[PDB]
């Protein structure tokens, strides 16, 4: 089955955290996971929403719609 | 000469190892675990898929009483209803007004979809660790593919490699696992013959080719409507269809240490669990004697630029006075800092430039160029981006 993709959100960084300004044109699935404790969380983004995600030392993987997953790591 | 070292089980991280053979010039080897695969041994317990409520034409016994026989079928249900008077388009189906019975029959077998749409219940035990270690050997990159058991010698360019045994026998996998297409799930699945209705395992088949299947689906046959030929029933909907929407995120998304999960065969790729011992039997020809190697004297070190980060944010200029021309190994004698280059071409009364990585704001480190050490003083500043994407 063929599918499409969304646009890359405007990304801003902070101390052990990532801030994304999501601008969806249609309902888009936003999923993320951490290490030993992945703590999987998912939400369908309908309109303009700012998301604040904590980036642990082990790393954070974020999937925004049909796009390839984004990987984030904190600076030593 | 056998060089024994231990690196953490982390893919995409180059590690520097100092080989010091007595009476021979030091050797710096860069090792990187291209890809780390943790393949557990699988034992198939059963297959699950969507069931098929098989309801044949009801046996309407006109002027008589039908009899239910105990059939060895999954979720077999039989009920004989009395005082039935059914109608078809051209009037009543039975000659008698009273004494007509309807025998309703139903059972739950594998659907036609079971060969295409199915989940497999596996018993996962003792994961076999494998990893191809890119080695910067004699200024060239060599690839070594070996079983991480500590009993598999792989020889590349006359250097014998013994990888493992793995410090951790685990793998983003529990004792009981469930596989659906390209997704793996950690699930304490019910054993064969213990599956509940409307849940994962409502229908259980030992193999996808199996003839006799287990079935437990709350199938209850109801009395048909007045003058109506049909088989009304109350049931529990497909457990496999229910699991498909209730499964949640797979191990590829939930596993710690950034594990990547693949299928055919099921494996944990690029995870971070435990470490990996490495044994390298380096041949005599690869080594150069201390007398045959250049002698380092009148050394000084200056750091014109430094940023303490995960990557090589530090720059160091080392001035030297070499006895002859030749190759010299570069290695940090301080575990707090790591140098990017393993080998440099030495000339005479010249200088060399190195790239280093550190987390310390005040970096005090010793650099060993060939067989002589030089002290480096660095004042490293904080990075600009708190978060990096590698």
């Amino acid at each position: 089955c063929r599918v499409p993709k969304a646009r890359n959100p405007t990304v801003t960084y902070g101390k052990n955290q990532v801030i994304m300004l999501l601008y969806p044109d249609h309902p888009t699935l936003l999923s993320y996971r951490n290490g030993e404790e992945p703590n999987y969380q998912e939400e369908w983004v309908m309109h303009k929403k700012e998301v604040v995600l904590t980036v642990p030392t082990e790393g954070l993987e974020v999937t925004w719609g049909n796009n390839e997953p984004y990987k984030y790591w904190p600076q030593l | 000469y056998e060089h024994v070292t231990v690196i953490p089980n982390t893919v995409g991280v180059p590690y520097k190892t100092l080989v010091n053979r007595p009476g021979y010039s030091p050797m710096v080897l860069e090792m990187e675990l291209l890809s780390v695969t943790l393949e557990p041994t699988l034992s198939l317990d059963y297959i699950t898929c969507e069931y098929k409520t098989v309801i044949p034409s009801p046996y309407v016994k006109c002027c008589g009483t039908a009899e239910c026989k105990d059939k060895n079928l999954p979720d077999y249900s039989c009920k004989v209803f009395t005082g039935v008077y059914p109608f078809m388009w051209g009037g009543a189906y039975c000659f008698c007004d009273a004494e007509n019975t309807q025998l309703s029959e139903a059972h739950v077998e594998k659907s036609e979809s079971c060969k295409t749409e199915f989940a497999s219940a596996y018993r996962a035990h003792t994961a076999s660790a494998s990893a191809k270690l890119r080695v910067l050997y004699q200024g060239n990159n060599i690839t070594v593919t070996a079983y991480a058991n500590g009993d598999h010698a792989v020889t590349v360019k006359d250097a014998k490699f013994i990888v493992g045994p793995m410090s951790s026998a685990w793998t983003p996998f529990d004792n009981k696992i469930v596989v659906y297409k390209g997704d793996v799930y950690n699930m304490d699945y019910p054993p064969f013959g213990a599956g509940r209705p409307g849940q994962f395992g409502d229908i259980q088949s030992r193999t996808p080719e199996s003839k006799d299947v287990y079935a437990n689906t709350q199938l209850v046959l109801q009395r048909p409507a007045a003058g109506t030929v049909h088989v009304p029933y109350s049931q529990a909907p497909s457990g496999f269809k229910y699991w498909l929407k209730e499964r949640g995120a797979s191990l590829q998304h939930t596993a710690p240490f950034g594990c990547q999960i693949a299928t055919n065969p099921v494996r944990a790729v690029n995870c971070a669990v435990g470490n990996m011992p490495i044994s390298i039997d380096i041949p005599e020809a690869a080594f150069t004697r201390v007398v045959d190697a250049p002698s380092l004297t009148d050394m000084s070190c200056e750091v014109p630029a430094c940023t303490h980060s995960s990557d090589f944010g530090g720059v160091a200029i080392i001035k030297y006075a070499a006895s002859k021309k030749g190759k010299c190994a570069v290695h940090s004698m301080t575990n707090a800092v790591t140098i990017r280059e393993a080998e440099i071409e030495v000339e005479g009364n010249s200088q060399l430039q190195i790239s280093f990585s550190t987390a310390l704001a005040s970096a005090e480190f010793r650099v060993q160029v060939c067989s002589t050490q030089v002290h480096c003083a660095a004042e490293c500043h904080p990075p600009k981006d708190h978060i990096v994407n590698y």
